[PDB]
């Protein structure tokens, strides 16, 4: 819980090649990209990106506290 | 500094988190000092025998206090991960520390030459006269880069053996030049390694054991490895090896006094809160502490079962959330339709993982049979504990394009349903512990077009301000707008759960909550 | 068996053991691979995991190691064998006994040879190089 923003990153490709032949268009107008989280090995995959070793932290809340 | 999250095992509490260590007595009336995950400053501690050791009849329970977190790290990173012998050489750092007094202290049975990184000449001295053994060259600077060459001087140049490091960042760097061949680096600081800071591997050509020492690690896992460390202790407890720290006690009122005096870091030795005197008797089986006034927060028994009727509705699913980190264990949702959307499901799924024993119900609280039958279904989990009644049906527009079909329509979940738990409850619930009604402004302060709402949530105050005239639980909760799930902002989720924490402890019977625009 | 193989040439053998690990890793590396490789092969570690470094390239080139791995209680070893022969006699006295257990016990047993006779000792090198032999 909480919102954890990225701190690392261990390894990002891009081939917009790829990409651009992985984007399926729906019913609609709208193209749109698979999506996969593999937690096991640490990869996020879609479409023709390949996010590896993300890292999270903690981020403290700005108690701004607005409402009061 | 140091975010909640951080500590091992899952809490969700995102406070409560401090103290590891205590000194106390058993449910027995022993003298016993114990080492904790977390949740060590309260009045009582729910702990495993595997993490508790016995005081001896020398020490008093002020001075027990200080053994157990640091002698275990200190045994734990010398003898179970650096495996010392003696005769070896090591640099400790941060010596008037706790975790530098005990490992200087095994180190000094063996027989090592140690070498310590002091801060200032007041703690050089303590330690000379805690520690005879060292001698006038055993001592560096703490708080530069000074001490490599003091040890590169003093060792001829060799290194040492084992290095204790809680420094960080050039301290570190200056602390791995110190390493001799075959030596082994303790790595016992948090700062560098959380931030991923760079280790030149050259280092390791020369036989090179670089550690990670983390304490952590068995409170919440590994007890087959803990029970090494906790013989060791209990050996250097027998042996006299273990020795108490100096102790700086505060009682229980000043405990912002004695978090301010360590904030200064004067200190020499470890910081100790009394929360309660030691009898002189050895065992006083006793029954009680001594009773304190504290700020009074909603807790749940587990044995207890609850219902949230309609509680697939976005306020009814935060609420359940809520009430499970507040410890109930058997939940009773009710729904007309059932789970229809992914978030439920899930919500649903993550609770029946978590060992609760949620249950939906289609039973419909405006039927009196359909209520008897979920406080029915309510008992078969367990004595029911609470009632909540969030089920709303809406049929707004302006008193010229009503019916009163639309009336009914409205009425029946908050007026004939609260009627109708009431009823069972005085029959056929006699733990019950909490009975809240979801009402809103528009009662109230009134809003345009929503007569028929205004009547439903009226009519269940009046029962809830009747059922505490005769000491039954009750209570109504007048809301503004719900944000996340009249003039009036929308209120956040979490400052509405807050609000309710706050409301449930009140006398009153009838409360409000809202925020106002500009 | 047939799940214990992974390809040596690529880094793709970071994804086999964790997949077949379910994720935790392995408690024990014996490495000998480069920059890449070795910093695929820090990944696959587990809490409580011991990397065991019996190459030479990464440490002599003092490539960076990030040391966020010792947040769990990792073991970081830099294994060399030479330093027996210069010291440390009486800590070879135990690999000796070691060897000599294992040797009696049945657990070391021989590999595969290759022979080449004195006069074509350049051939041996020569086919050493090449990279094709077994054993
Ligand atoms: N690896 C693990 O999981 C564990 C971590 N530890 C680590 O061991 C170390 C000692 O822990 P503990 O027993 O609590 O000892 P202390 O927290 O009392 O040690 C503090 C020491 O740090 C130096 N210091 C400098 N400025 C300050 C300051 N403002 N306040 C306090 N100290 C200051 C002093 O040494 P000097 O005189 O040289 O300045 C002082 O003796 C800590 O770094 C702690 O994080 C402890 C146990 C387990
Ligand atoms: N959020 C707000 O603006 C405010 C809320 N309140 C009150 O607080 C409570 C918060 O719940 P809310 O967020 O409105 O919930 P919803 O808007 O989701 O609607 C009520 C929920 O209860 C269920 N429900 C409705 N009628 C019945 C019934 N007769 N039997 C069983 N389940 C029923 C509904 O599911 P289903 O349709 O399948 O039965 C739905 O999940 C409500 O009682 C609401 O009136 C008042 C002030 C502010």
């Amino acid at each position: 819980h909480g919102l954890y923003l990225p701190t690392r990153v261990t390894a990002i490709h891009i081939d917009p090649a790829t990409h651009r032949q992985k984007l399926y268009t729906l019913q609609d107008k709208a193209q749109v990209a698979d999506v996969v989280v593999s937690r096991w090995l640490r990869v996020t995959v879609a479409g023709g990106v390949h996010i590896s070793g993300l890292h999270t932290e903690s981020a403290p809340r700005r108690q701004q506290e607005q409402q009061v | 500094k140091l975010s909640p999250d951080a500590i091992p095992g899952k809490w969700t509490s995102q406070d409560s988190l401090l103290g590891m260590e205590f000194s106390g007595r058993d449910a027995s009336g022993k003298r016993v000092m114990g080492l904790v995950p977390a949740k060590g400053l309260a009045t009582s501690v729910l702990l495993s025998p595997d993490f508790l050791w016995d005081v001896p009849s020398n020490w008093t329970l002020e001075e027990a206090a200080s053994v157990p977190v640091v002698y275990s790290t200190a045994y734990y990173a010398l003898v179970v991960r650096g495996r010392v012998r003696p005769g070896e050489t090591l640099l400790i750092h941060s010596g008037s520390g706790g975790v530098g007094q005990a490992a200087i202290a095994i180190a000094l049975s063996l027989g090592c030459r140690v070498f310590t990184t002091v801060g200032s000449a007041e703690k050089r001295a303590y330690l000379q006269a805690r520690f005879p053994q060292l001698d006038s060259t055993s001592f560096a600077n703490s708080r530069d880069t000074s001490f490599e060459q003091h040890v590169l001087w003093h060792t001829g140049g060799k290194g040492v053996d084992l290095v204790l490091n809680s420094l960080a960042e050039e301290k570190l760097q200056a602390s791995v030049r110190c390493l001799a061949t075959h030596g082994r680096f303790l790595e016992i600081g948090k700062f560098d390694l959380s931030q991923n800071h760079p280790l030149g591997m050259a280092i390791f050509l020369k036989n090179v054991t670089f550690h990670g020492v983390l304490l952590d690690a068995f409170f919440n896992e590994s007890s087959a490895d803990w029970r090494e460390v906790w013989a060791l202790v209990q050996a250097g407890i027998r042996d006299g090896v273990v020795r108490p720290l100096k102790c700086t006690v505060f009682h229980g009122a000043q405990v912002e006094d004695a978090f301010r005096y360590m904030a200064q870091g004067k200190h020499i030795g470890k910081v100790v809160v009394q929360v309660l005197a030691e009898e002189p008797e050895a065992v006083l089986k006793g029954a009680k502490p001594k009773l304190m006034s504290a700020i009074s927060k909603t807790f749940c028994p587990a044995h207890k079962s609850y219902i949230i009727a309609g509680g697939l509705g976005g306020f009814g699913l935060e609420l359940a959330q809520w009430l499970i980190q507040r410890g109930v264990q058997k939940l009773v949702l009710t729904s007309r339709s059932g789970i229809r959307t992914g978030y439920q499901a899930k919500q649903v799924r993550r609770w029946r993982r978590q060992g609760v024993q949620v249950q939906v119900s289609t039973s419909n609280i405006s039927s009196l049979e359909g209520a008897r039958g979920l406080i029915a279904e309510a008992a078969q989990l367990g004595p029911v504990g609470g009632v909540f009644n969030l089920a709303v049906v809406l049929r707004d527009g302006l008193l010229e394009n009503q019916t009163p079909e639309f009336f009914q329509d409205v009425c029946k979940p908050k007026y004939s349903g609260t009627l109708n738990l009431d009823r069972v409850t005085r029959e056929a619930c006699p733990e019950l512990d909490y009975f809240v009604v979801f009402s809103s402004v528009s009662c109230g302060r009134g809003n345009a077009g929503q007569s028929n709402y205004g009547f439903a949530n009226s009519a269940m105050e009046r029962i809830c301000e009747k059922r505490r005239h005769e000491g039954l639980p009750g209570l109504a909760v007048q809301w503004g707008a719900i944000g996340d799930v009249s003039g009036t902002l929308p209120q956040r989720m979490a400052s509405c759960l807050e609000v309710l924490d706050l409301f449930l402890n009140q006398p009153h019977m009838v409360l409000s909550s809202f925020v106002l625009a500009e």
